[PDB]
């Protein structure tokens, strides 16, 4: 489905980046999402404003809250990848 | 450190952990894998698990026991005032809230039942920190199907007065499914029917599950049918024995009536394996001894009725999710109960000879998908997808 395609492309060009996927993830939020607003790079240079704007995005996409709800398929999808762009982050 | 799935039980308690690549389903300090979900207050201490249980023959109106079907719940609900008829303790009404009253250290105390439930959560919650040698506080708790939002929510904080972060709380039959890796397969939709049969509740749910998505399709069973009306079965036959071989009437000591039916519990576990067990109890009654035997036709027998209704909610679950049992992909048992060889016979008969998932020790099954769950929402099972 185009949701599911568009997470995948955003995932792939991402490069498990995380502030490029922080910085994007505006774009692939499901329709009806108004809690999130769009992070600029400048908000997001220093390891602690990364943690963050990682922790407020984790919450927006938490599979738990997303249990039943018509977008639960791709908030899971951004969730594991927020995680798995943590985890490097956090390697580094 | 990291999070645990904690299955919070109405009689048993159960909590695993995902570490290594494998789900641990973690022995308390007794070498127990459940723990009863019972709280004791006594002169001296609280007492929960094991000792609370072991001693409720000597102490039965400060035990503690069915906070479950207390939680979420207001003292004028129809099912709080009709249960409280079957509880050696106290329930009293605080401003519409139920609480149970005790004497504790020679006070008179009460307690919200997210409190006593936090207690048990708090036992589990050790028996973890024990295993892992840290400490724990991030955790999956999971809940009945049918639990309505206040329900979910007192449970909820039962778990923060434990101490606990609580990641989410799920579905009994979800986690039971998700155990076995369920939710893993691709394609069609699946049909999956978990028929739990615990100590106090009998509860039987129609699951569709396609992508990872779950849907309850209908929901069944009996609120007051498990293990517990099953050791009753056996504590009358019993009670007979003795006033035919001693002209002595039990039934009015309730010490020595607990006493029985703790031996009752014993031989009834023992017959899911073996073909007989035997009762032994030093001075059960005015220093009488008591000593016999039961065979697994005798045990099935005085149960014949309560088992074969088991497929009653089994085909009123079938026609409210509109299915044939033909339709049905999995069969999952969950709950002690299940481990009894003529109830196991029973549902595959009813579902012509197709294969049980009871791999997983049914008892355990809520409790290891809760600990999937709880790694995955840690960020702890990276990669497949999601389960
Ligand atoms: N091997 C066994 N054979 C028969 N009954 C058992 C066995 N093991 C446990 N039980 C029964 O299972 C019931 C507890 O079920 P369980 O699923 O552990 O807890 P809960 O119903 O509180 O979730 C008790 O009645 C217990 O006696
Ligand atoms: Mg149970
Ligand atoms: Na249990
Ligand atoms: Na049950």
């Amino acid at each position: 489905d185009p949701e599911k395609l568009k997470i995948l492309e955003w995932i792939e060009g991402k490069e498990r980046n995380i502030r490029a996927l922080l910085s994007t993830m505006h774009t692939v939020l499901w329709a009806g999402e108004t809690k999130w607003k769009p992070v600029g790079m400048a908000d997001l240079v220093t390891p602690e404003q990364v943690k963050k704007v990682y922790r407020k995005a984790v919450l927006v996409v938490h599979p738990c809250k997303a249990t039943g709800q018509p977008y639960e398929q791709y908030a899971k999808m951004i969730f594991m990848e927020l995680n798995d762009a943590w985890s490097e982050f956090e390697n580094q | 450190g990291p999070a645990v799935g904690i299955d919070l039980g109405t009689t048993y308690s159960c909590v695993g952990v995902f570490q290594h690549g494998k789900v641990e389903i973690i022995a308390n300090d007794q070498g127990n894998r459940t723990t009863p979900s019972y709280v004791a207050f006594t002169d001296t201490e609280r007492l929960i698990g094991d000792a609370a249980k072991n001693q409720v023959a000597m102490n039965p109106t400060n035990t503690v026991f069915d906070a479950k079907r207390l939680i979420g719940r207001r003292f004028d609900d129809a099912v709080v005032q009709s249960d409280m008829k079957h509880w050696p303790f106290m329930v009293v009404n605080d401003a519409g809230r139920p609480k149970v009253q005790v004497e504790y250290k020679g006070e008179t105390k009460s307690f919200y039942p997210e409190e006593v439930s936090s207690m048990v959560l708090t036992k589990m919650k050790e028996i973890a920190e024990a295993y892992l040698g840290k400490t724990v506080t991030n955790a999956v708790v999971t809940v009945p199907a049918y639990f309505n939002d206040s329900q979910r929510q007192a449970t909820k904080d039962a778990g923060t007065i434990a101490g606990l972060n609580v990641l989410c709380i799920i579905n009994e039959p979800t986690a039971a499914a998700i155990a076995y890796g369920l939710d893993k397969k691709v394609g069609a939709e699946r049909n999956v029917l978990i028929f739990d049969l615990g100590g106090g509740t009998f509860d039987v749910s129609i699951l569709t599950i396609e992508d990872g998505i779950f849907e309850v399709k209908s929901t069944a069973g009996d609120t007051h049918l498990g293990g517990e009306d099953f050791d009753n079965r056996m504590v009358n036959h019993f009670i007979a024995e003795f006033k035919r071989k001693h002209k002595k009437d039990i039934s009015e000591n309730k010490r020595a009536v607990r006493r029985l039916r703790t031996a009752c519990e014993r031989a009834k576990r023992t017959l899911s394996s073996s073909t007989q067990a035997s009762i032994e109890i030093d001075s059960l009654y005015e220093g009488i001894d008591f000593y016999t035997s039961i065979t697994r036709a005798r045990f099935e027998e005085l149960n014949a009725d309560l088992f074969r209704g088991t497929l009653d909610p089994v085909e009123k679950a079938l026609r409210d999710a509109k299915l044939d049992k033909s339709q049905i992909h999995d069969i999952v048992l969950v709950g002690g109960s299940t481990r009894i060889p003529k109830i196991q016979k029973l549902l595959q008969d009813f579902f012509n000879g197709k294969e049980l998932n009871k791999s997983i020790n049914p008892d355990e099954a809520v409790a290891y998908g809760a600990a999937v769950q709880a790694a995955i929402l840690s960020g702890d099972k990276s990669e497949n997808v999601q389960d």
